[PDB]
């Protein structure tokens, strides 16, 4: 139910390619995205499990 | 690398990749035992691959060597990206040959306008995603400190400089981080960050390696 | 359960006075703090039930 | 305000406060109907208060006026804080008297070395919290752009200047934002940001009002 779960995935400005999970509310589940390795927003997880625990349902 | 070209298979022996589950960063081989990367590329376990051109298609030249020490700059700021540089000591020294070889550290700062070579297996699209299997290269000049500042007001510290094109269309991208910016045979830059990739008036920002020559010597000596 | 819930609260550089919520790991619940109006870290929520619903027992 | 003093009751008539259930920011009255504050002090609904000295204990003469239009600068950057300035239009014109009065706009940029008066109801502790009821004041010099940029490498934009003391001890603080910095009968500045409050080599940073002199004209024109 938290609003940060509805934000777009945030790669950020760094140039790494790090697989992270975000909740996609229009899908109703967690998806993979590329994180750059700095300045993570809150819709950004190490597992889908981590992701659902926090954002699932949203 | 956006708007670049496939590297000659023969020509960048100093180019390494850092791997965990997958390829996540690049690096530069700077002595038989040590690699320079970005501090934002830090992970607790890394295996360095050496001698790659195509990261999916092995030509037989490749070496797979674990990092035994992974040492971020002690003044790296996770939010401003200040001092974004890191050293890795390999567990065994690399076997030196035509495909695995070192690059010179800088002996001076690079003059604005100098032509540099940036390289990496980073995204080749500014939007969405094409992560290439083949190593890509970009010819790019060092920009002035004033151009760099004008592009990124509030964000450019003393450890940072810009290399690229204010018109956009050519730049480094995700998965390029930690990799080399080479200017006349010397490693002048480490791929760090930017606003998007290849956006107008938003060139790549790179760490000024010349600023860490002492630290790298000290660290390498502290860690024999 | 997220490990950013373990960070102390972060007022930041700006000079507003804005009440926000952070998870105090040692107390086991959410508390108030003064937020300056910019550069929020992740342990920064707009209310208690908000905070406790994402960091509650972190 | 840290390391300052209680203002005289009948001496800062241009000083205002911004309120949303509580005092959150200051502001400056520049005409009978307009207030200058900081962009980071934006809220959708704002109640301005005028003629206050003690924000708890009313001496009879305070005005409580809802803001009608609240207008952040369009090039305001919430990350770098470039262009940290905002204009508020009062729903009624302020009654101008001994205790509510406008501050003149500036006729030239901030000049280093000049003594300014910074004021507000900000925290008076560098550490912990004492939000004061009585309006506080600090006399402090404009610092040189060089001193400003060395204290904060890369972070100072065209829209910013530092006022205060590199020794620390004396500075503006939380709840002070948006409030006035007056040098020689003109509003030179708007309280913006800083690293901590009253830390050594970390002076307050303020928005240059002078930069927005045409925007303030044009904004009032367009809306009045």
């Amino acid at each position: 139910r938290p609003d940060f779960c509805l934000e777009p995935p945030y790669t950020g400005p760094c140039k790494a390619r790090i697989i992270r999970y975000f909740y996609n509310a229009k899908a109703g589940l967690c998806q993979t995205f590329v994180y750059g390795g700095c300045r993570a927003k809150r819709n950004n997880f190490k597992s889908a499990e981590d992701c659902m625990r926090t954002c699932g349902g949203a | 690398i956006v708007g670049g070209y496939t590297c000659e298979e023969n020509s960048l022996p100093y180019q390494v990749s850092l791997n965990s589950g997958s390829h996540f960063c690049g690096g530069s081989l700077i002595s038989e035992q040590w690699v320079v990367s970005a501090a934002h590329c830090y992970k607790t376990r890394i295996q360095v691959r050496l001698g790659e051109h195509n990261i999916k298609v092995l030509e037989g030249n490749e070496q797979f060597i674990n990092a035994a020490k992974i040492i971020r700059h002690p003044k790296y700021n996770r939010d401003t990206l200040d001092n974004d540089i890191m050293l890795i000591k390999l567990s065994s020294p690399a076997v030196i040959n035509a495909r695995v070889s070192t690059i010179s550290l800088p002996t001076a700062p690079p003059a604005a306008g100098t032509e540099c070579l940036i390289s990496g297996w980073g995204n080749t699209l500014s939007f969405g995603a094409d992560y290439p299997d083949e190593l890509k290269c970009l010819d790019a000049p060092v920009l002035t400190q004033a151009e760099c500042k004008a592009s990124y007001p509030g964000k450019i510290t003393n450890s940072m400089f810009c290399v690229g094109f204010l018109e956009g269309g050519k730049d480094s991208c995700q998965r390029d981080a930690g990799g080399p910016v080479v200017c006349n045979g010397q490693l002048q830059g480490v791929v760090s960050w930017g606003h998007g990739c290849a956006w107008k008036n938003r060139p790549g920002v790179y760490t000024k390696v010349y600023n860490y020559v002492d630290w790298i010597k000290d660290t390498i000596a502290a860690n024999s």
